């Protein structure tokens, strides 16, 4: 979604700091009001301190102060973060690949439903469709970046995804549960009633389809799932009170008290405190790690790409089960057909990587 | 570097006739040389890549062959556009060195 | 049809420095690694460099590390080479190529 | 369970902090009691240093506190019980997903046992029906929730989850384990007579149907699994005195003692120890995840619908096996029958969602 | 791809430390600029200290070092990097595991696709040429090693993985998106209409070829997925901010401050800090792990062999269904046929290595 | 390969301290060398202080020692060294749950190839020895026990793994690549061929033995994967890097200063660090684990009994096809034929272990 993959291909020197200079999906944009809003109540009780308070209440703030700071400690906040980031982390790559594509379906439909007439067509076309409507319509229950393109299921019907007499079906059954699975029972009935009408040799072919289909309904139960347990209230609101406890203490503990006063630890007046500022990045960009992939199918930078995928899907979809069926270019003979050991060649920037086999490490290499 | 080493430096033939250049590779390039002709003023042309195929438009009559480090046109039933310059480059690596040419006169 | 189109002739004092151009037409030009040759009579054929019009990525000859300059405008579709401190004996045919496994398309020069 | 997946969509401002302000399911409402108990013996300890110690009493009372306070160290805390809380968050998704859902068999059997007639229909909701006991029979041997709405085997029967000649066919089987797989074996018996009456085609189809029952078998014996097989006893009660030592070391050392005195690093009398009480809702409120996660199938408010669950697949079960049976839309042209890349509109709201396609890091943008 | 397996086979005297005199692929080869640009910038500063600044800078300084110092905090950065590092190896290993081999349709395709005759090779080595062009189709696309010899579809076709016909025929269908998907959908059609003129004896067999060719449409997939969804930018902006933070404060908190002012710590002055530049290839080689794994496919020393397996594949694939169709040695009676417990013999060096059977660790050893 | 488990199988007073007094694959015996050097080192270094340093150098070494102590930091090592193990021992256990087994394709082989026929004999008995070659050949790749064992292919030859007619099969098909896969093709031609000659009746049974093989051909793959793919080498510097870091600066710091002088923390000198020692075993016997287990195939007394595998399989095997093929017991009636609920006997001390059925959690138990 905010993909950089091509610029840290390689370990240069500039890998990764040349990504400190990108804004979109970044730590910047991430933290930006809330910064904004730490540097403010750092800098006012900073001028407090400097310019209100008495000497004899400037001795209390400088108490109060030293209070504060023994309690920013990360090491607790170092720990509560990196378990429950890492437990984001794990659902957020998990729900990414429970996002259904088409390929395994699209690929048995297109060969295995017979017919190069207008049947045939209609009959892999309504297939693939019933598919892609089991998709559609889970990705906009969980979703905001999809449900906002198709807000009720009249959008789904005139972006054609849904045929009109699809959609009076679907209002016939009478269910108060969300229907997503309806166009996957539709695919099965119709996927049966292709094989009653000799358009589906054996049952092998058919419950090979239907197997396919089986595992798209578990992968949009994947998606339902993740979208219906949360990550337990309990433990976000843990990680937030960690986390702004720390905050809270560095407000006051981090202000630069007076160097006159000696205290062992604040010798030196900067005015900002570059450091602390570092670790409210560290911490708070590391809790927006978390805030960001919490739910990757909101509409943030770094948020799955939901509505691509769908147009992506549908126009792959019918053009591999339509124009593509039983379709195939001209069988040629390769060209190693006498070549048993061929040699394909490399271009001049890539010889170096033209390598010996690889037998195992036990083996002598001379 | 990988040295390319062509001979004969001129070759003199009259048309019909079938002569042979040669290219030698300073070590193993497997099936990577091309040959190219050149006519006096124009830019090179290619005429055989990965030591055998031939391109578009170069008439069967023009073959290639070899493998390793030793490699060799043949042109077979000579004709008068055939006569100029022919040259060969391998194709491993970088620098992608050149052959020392070889002028084809009548 | 693939047509590599270069700048016309040049004459400069020496110790000076040149820029030369190539125009490519007829393919995609950022799929194709950009060569240059030098062309000297009686000389072989010597290979100065190519450039990755993608990522303007230049791998020269070490006989011309510090005499050639390579990079592109992708926006026009031009390959250019800068020679630095012309002597006479940089006075040759500059050829630009086009690789694909082979150099299947050169300029007029 | 306690869901606000869509609160968390966005990483905006306040995405994290506007769950601090939420009760249900909150760290509030389950450190309430234990909170209330610090706090009085907290301050009850304070009362009795700061008003009733004589100046003798105060010095050891300051030296004992010294000690404590020299013993509450998070660190080792932090350790086991991330760990721990780890453990208990991956057994508690992999419940989760152990709870069996019919929309898999519910799809075979909707389209592969034939009849439109009583008997099919009566074969086709037997069938599912079959499926459903075998859940609803492990859920209250493993749920609370559920158990308390099902307490006897009549409440299964009176619930119309079974029938009460099932029931005695039930009790004529004599066995002294969990019969919660007796409904499993039924449907394979009632799915082979089905075969054999000519209701189901081919073996092909007759063994796809076996194998997504012996697959809700298998996530029936998960849940049996994680419900008899208890995080060990001894690692729960380690968590617990690492935990309760550090605070019961903070009952003492996190006393104010007397400023005059003037104790290395106790300068300042809040009266109240605000970053203590900080520190309790964070490792009180991180024990509570664990503490409500440990059994997702009893009645938190952060533990499984599992009754819900038990409603919404009785009612999609049957609806999907009788009232869809063979029974499809009518087959229309799709709206992109004649356009081979189909551009899908956009909502006013969604256009910058239309992305040009992703093919690859390594291609060049042009 | 920079193997050393065989050096760590055994647990011997030097068996990591041999590793610390390698280059290839090394923590000096990926760190040399970056530490000579620390080095510089300390021996820099360390001369403005000792040369340039005034008695009354020079304490200013020293106050200064001081305060870096203190946030030179390792904890905090061992945290985020360890974290980060796990992800990042962990997408490293599934990323390979996805890369296909031909291998699993290799063996169908030799033994099912029947024929001795031109036709039968030219049908068993189409189908293999489908699959590996499904593979390459997907490695340019992910793969800079690759992209760069097969820049262009056109260096495809003169490789000989692509014939010019089915390049038409590529060209032909009209996809806004990558067509890595296509081959993968000709294999299923002309696996079908190999069926379909009696070449695959039954549906199970043809089905049987039809999974292991969805199995690596499901590989490319992975591929492709890794590839577009990149690590969040925000995680490795983070990481990389700690990291500097902490080479920030070292590059002035390090620095070695006037011994005769008998500072807390700074008792001695070495001028070159030995432990500091230690901790840099610590943990600036920690971060260039991270740095070498997110993309696993570039060009560095131990990023993948992928034009080599190319090779591999393209040569063994067809070798297995070209010369190995139904092509067995001389069936023999092996060397133990009268043998019922054979005694394979072991040669000088390995009968130590011969065992007496495990039978289970609750079996008396006697 | 170093079994204990029957010792540690209760948790009884010295379950673990037992463990300390072997030998065999134990802390000593892997850092028994290293040790004496850091010994040796360490009172080299203690007897130049005492006894050759002059008072104005021993000043100077004391104060050398205050600067190496405050850099042995273990928190760093810790976090680098438990990732870094933790990684070793997950490919640890894959690499072994990749040895291929042959029990699953015995199984098939033996009672789906038809024949009591020497034929059938023959064709049963090279099928399974098809799959323990493709084995051998792999493990003799990756195992430096195992090649030792079978240097050359000879070796396997004369060990009666392979035929000479097989090895000259072998040699024929001209490869540059490790030639393990080859078996597998010959087994999937081999089982067709048995299949077309009325040996194996139906397909289903011919694609579920091809399957098998298929199975046995990926797990031959990961043991591939794994011995080429390294963990990266920049890794494993870095944590001998960190670990020898730590281990210099005790060399000096850990050194016992004059007590006379009374440094912070140096106040009895007991000649001989105890506790140095002890972190020694500690951090360099945890480097050791990952040092024994990044190879498991090696000849550590930890490392797999790779060569008994090898002599048990093949007894196995050839004997579960050959000599059991259609080969059953007496079928008898069972000891509780007429016993619905069998109540099977306990021996006198297992009698405390026949316990009351487990219903579940919610059940009252009355
Ligand atoms: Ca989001
Ligand atoms: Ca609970
Ligand atoms: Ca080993
Ligand atoms: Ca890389
Ligand atoms: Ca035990
Ligand atoms: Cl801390
Ligand atoms: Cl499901
Ligand atoms: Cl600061
Ligand atoms: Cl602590
Ligand atoms: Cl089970
Ligand atoms: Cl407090
Ligand atoms: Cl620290
Ligand atoms: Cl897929
Ligand atoms: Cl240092
Ligand atoms: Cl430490
Ligand atoms: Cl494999
Ligand atoms: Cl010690
Ligand atoms: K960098
Ligand atoms: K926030
Ligand atoms: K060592
Ligand atoms: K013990």
């Amino acid at each position: 979604t905010v993909t950089y993959t091509n610029r840290v291909a390689d370990a240069r020197l500039g890998t990764f700091s040349q990504l400190l200079l990108q804004w979109k999906g970044s730590i910047y944009k991430l933290l930006y009001s809330e910064f904004l809003i730490f540097i403010s109540l750092y800098f006012a009780i900073s001028l407090v301190y400097r310019l209100i308070l008495s000497e004899s209440q400037r001795l209390m703030f400088e108490k109060l102060a030293l209070y504060c700071n023994s309690y920013a400690e990360l090491a607790p906040v170092s720990a509560v973060l990196g378990a429950y980031v890492s437990l984001v982390v794990s659902r957020w790559w998990a729900q990414y690949e429970s996002i259904p594509w088409p390929d395994r379906i699209m690929n048995l439909v297109s060969c295995n439903v017979d017919g190069e007439d207008e049947y045939g067509r209609l009959l892999r076309r309504t297939l693939m469709r019933y598919s892609n409507l089991c998709s559609v319509l889970i990705l906009r229950s969980v979703s905001t970046a999809v449900y906002k393109r198709f807000p009720s299921m009249e959008h789904v019907v005139r972006a054609g995804l849904m045929t009109p007499e699809e959609h009076k079906k679907f209002e016939s059954l009478n269910s108060p549960h969300n229907k997503f699975w309806i166009p996957c029972v539709w695919f099965s009935n119709l996927a049966v009633k292709a094989r009653n009408e000799g358009r589906i040799r054996d049952s092998v072919l058919l419950q090979g389809i239907l197997n396919e289909l089986n595992t798209l309904r578990s992968q949009c139960g994947r998606l339902y799932g993740y979208d219906w347990i949360s990550i337990p209230l309990v433990y976000t609101q843990v990680v937030t009170v960690a986390v702004y406890s720390f905050f809270l203490a560095c407000l006051i503990g981090r202000q630069f008290l007076d160097p006159e006063k000696a205290y062992p630890g604040h010798e030196l007046d900067l005015f900002v405190p570059v450091f602390t500022f570092l670790q409210f990045f560290f911490y708070a960009g590391w809790l927006k790690v978390a805030e960001q992939l919490i739910n990757p199918f909101g509409e943030d930078d770094d948020d799955f790409e939901t509505n691509w995928l769908i147009d992506r899907n549908l126009q792959v979809s019918l053009m591999a089960v339509d124009e593509m069926h039983q379709d195939l270019p001209i069988l040629e003979k390769d060209l190693y057909w006498n070549e048993p050991d061929p040699q394909p060649p490399y271009t001049a920037a890539t010889a170096e990587y033209k390598r010996p086999s690889f037998l195992g490490s036990t083996f002598d290499i001379s | 570097d990988i040295q390319m080493t062509q001979s004969p430096a001129s070759l003199s033939a009259s048309v019909g006739e079938t002569v042979t250049i040669t290219c030698r590779a300073s070590e193993n390039i497997y099936s990577y040389l091309t040959w190219y002709q050149q006519k006096q003023g124009k830019s090179p042309q290619l005429l055989v890549y990965n030591a055998k195929t031939l391109t578009e438009g170069v008439p069967s009559r023009f073959s290639g062959s070899g493998s390793g480090t030793q490699f060799s046109l043949k042109i077979n039933s000579l004709q008068p556009e055939d006569f100029g310059g022919y040259f060969c480059q391998h194709h491993y690596g970088t620098p992608p060195t050149f052959g020392g040419g070889t002028k084809l006169e009548v | 049809q693939v047509q590599l189109q270069q700048s016309g002739p040049e004459l400069v004092r020496p110790g000076a420095s040149v820029k030369m151009s190539c125009k490519a037409s007829g393919y995609t030009f950022t799929n194709y690694w950009m060569h240059w040759v030098k062309q000297r009579p009686g000389q072989a054929l010597e290979w100065i460099g190519m450039i990755d019009p993608s990522k303007s990525e230049t791998t020269l000859n070490q006989k011309f590390r510090g005499k050639a300059t390579l990079n592109v405008d992708k926006s026009s579709n031009t390959a250019y080479m800068q020679l630095s401190s012309l002597t006479s004996e940089d006075s040759a045919v500059y050829y630009c190529a086009r690789e694909v496994y082979y150099f299947d398309y050169w300029g007029q020069g």
